[PDB]
């Protein structure tokens, strides 16, 4: 209510460093995180 | 999810001893390569950190999304990954046995 | 110098007894990286709720 532009260059501040820091612009941080896993790797037999 | 947990060791004294030695000195580089790997199988046990999920909802306004999240994280527990060669080191085990019999006949005449 | 040969083929002998255990290892060697690498999946899982949290 009322607020200057201080405090709004204040929140987008705050947000794009969040943004930045736990990586939200490669994924959706408010919905669960889509896991993209892959088969273990096992030696081969011998040397 | 069950089988070999880190507990699992074979008695490496008997092994020592049946190995001559630098003639098999391959057994002094597989001893360590499975020791790297018990080293992996140092970390990461089977149970995961546990997260107490009632103080981020307490914390956070709206705990409607950690409700979301924790139902999500109950619904995906993924088992483990199945077993690659296990059949090739079944047929190195009849092969060994093949040659176990050989050598044990050759050493008796 | 019979004797001793005798000695060395009892010890060959041995060996191959204990190929079998060195088979198990090998299948323990490779159900332990299997199992390394899932639970640290489970570990990352894990530290991906407690990051989105």
């Amino acid at each position: 209510l009322e607020a200057s532009t201080e405090i709004q260059r204040e929140l987008d501040a705050e947000l794009d460093k969040l943004k930045k820091m736990y990586g939200g612009d490669t994924a959706d941080l408010s919905k669960f995180p889509s896991f993209h896993f892959e088969d273990p790797v096992v030696d081969p037999i011998n040397m | 999810a069950s089988k070999r947990i880190a507990r699992s060791s074979i008695d490496w004294a008997k092994m020592a001893e049946s190995v001559p030695e630098s003639q098999k000195a391959m057994y002094n580089q597989f001893k360590a390569k499975s020791d790297g790997y018990i080293r992996k199988a140092l970390s990461y046990p089977e149970q995961p950190s546990p997260i107490n999920w009632e103080h981020y909802r307490k914390s956070l306004t709206n705990p409607a999304m950690v409700d979301a999240f924790k139902k999500q994280y109950e619904a995906l527990k993924v088992p483990y990954p199945e077993d690659k060669v296990s059949s090739q080191i079944d047929a190195q085990e009849a092969e060994a046995k093949k040659e176990i019999t050989k050598f044990i006949q050759e050493s008796r005449g | 110098g019979f004797e001793e040969a005798i000695t060395l083929e009892e010890r060959a002998q041995k060996s191959a007894e204990a190929q079998i255990m060195l088979f198990q290892a090998k299948r323990e060697n490779v159900q332990f990286q299997l199992e390394a690498a899932y639970r640290a999946r489970l570990h990352h899982v894990n530290n991906e709720i407690k990051k989105r949290l």
